[PDB]
């Protein structure tokens, strides 16, 4: 999560992000996507 | 700071006057031309 | 040093990240410096 | 149990184990006169009470490093480490910044600070660090 | 030695001209670190022939 804000505080002053940093984004992206699915696989379920 | 301050109450750090009577006599220091050299206090009020 | 200054320095050109970071941890040590430029004994470079 | 947060007054506290005393010292400014800041002693407070006015330093805002990069370029947020924040004086209403004047005799290279009106500047911005690893 | 490694650490003329404030960083940092006169000094230091 801080690596992807520290990502946007880069592109925020840049207009269009280049596709390098689209592929990145998507990457990290897909990786967030990995660790929310592990955590929702966690908690699915009465495991208080 | 404790950041514990109440709302409206005094904490400590904020100069204030004491106003001994029931308004218009708050404790002050002696005059500045004085002879007490400023060593006094009195609750002369009014304008001051 | 003179590792360092290969390190930095490529082509006829100054790269600006290791650049950067050589002269980050040179500040961060400041014994890397060498006597003359210490804070504390301030020998100075042309007396040294 | 608590951490500081964005507009959250703040006195900058330091010791120093001078003569076996381990003494308390906060960092002053009188903002108006003497911009240069110096350390008045709290530790000795039942002799002589320390002024506090001057001490005070209220923190304006924390911020990243890449998102202040950002802002030069151009809530109470918990400071987290890592993090540059802005420190403004409570009489003064000056921002504690890192002025490029060096009075220090005993070393050339060591900069002072002091008070500067506007947080214009990155001279005013102060990151911290994680002192212990812990 | 380590002086030449500084003056190749020194940001380019395109970024100091450009205004960057890394550049700018940088060089101050250099120009803190190693003083004009002792420069001088040292490039006015009398060899032997």
């Amino acid at each position: 999560q801080e690596s992807i804000s520290d990502f946007y505080w880069y592109y925020s002053g840049k207009d269009v992000i280049e596709e390098q940093g689209k592929r990145n984004f998507s990457k990290a992206m897909s990786v967030a996507k990995q660790v929310f699915n592990s955590l929702t696989e966690y908690i699915q379920g009465p495991c208080t | 700071i404790c950041s514990c301050c109440e709302e409206g109450y005094v904490t400590g750090g904020h100069v204030l006057r004491l106003f001994h009577g029931h308004m218009d006599e708050c404790l002050t220091i002696s005059a500045a031309d004085s002879d007490d050299q400023r060593r006094l206090v009195y609750y002369e009020g009014g304008a001051v | 040093l003179d590792f360092l200054r290969f390190a930095v320095f490529v082509n006829g050109e100054s790269v600006e990240e290791n650049a950067n970071v050589v002269v980050r941890l040179l500040i961060r040590k400041p014994e890397c410096f060498g006597p003359a430029l210490r804070g504390e004994g301030g020998s100075g470079l042309l007396a040294a | 149990v608590q951490f500081l947060r964005t507009d959250d007054e703040v006195v900058l506290q330091c010791s120093a184990t001078v003569l076996k005393e381990q003494l308390k010292l906060c960092l002053a400014a009188e903002g108006f006169g003497n911009r240069l800041c110096f350390l008045e002693p709290t530790s000795n407070a039942q002799n002589v009470p320390p002024d506090l006015a001057i001490c005070c330093f209220t923190l304006e805002q924390s911020l990243s490093v890449r998102a202040l990069q950002e802002m030069l370029a151009n809530g109470h947020r918990t400071l987290l480490y890592g993090h540059a924040i802005l420190l403004r004086h409570a009489h003064s209403r000056m921002y504690l910044s890192c002025l490029t004047t060096s009075r220090s005799m005993t070393d050339k290279l060591a900069f002072d600070v002091g008070l500067q009106e506007d947080a214009t500047g990155e001279a005013c911005w102060w990151t911290m660090h994680p002192a212990s690893k812990q | 030695a380590l002086i030449d490694l500084l003056g190749r650490c020194a940001p380019e003329m395109h970024l100091i001209q450009a205004g960057k404030g890394e550049a700018l960083r940088i060089r101050a940092i250099l120009r803190s670190l190693v003083p004009l006169d002792d420069l001088v000094g040292i490039i006015s230091l009398p060899l032997q022939i």
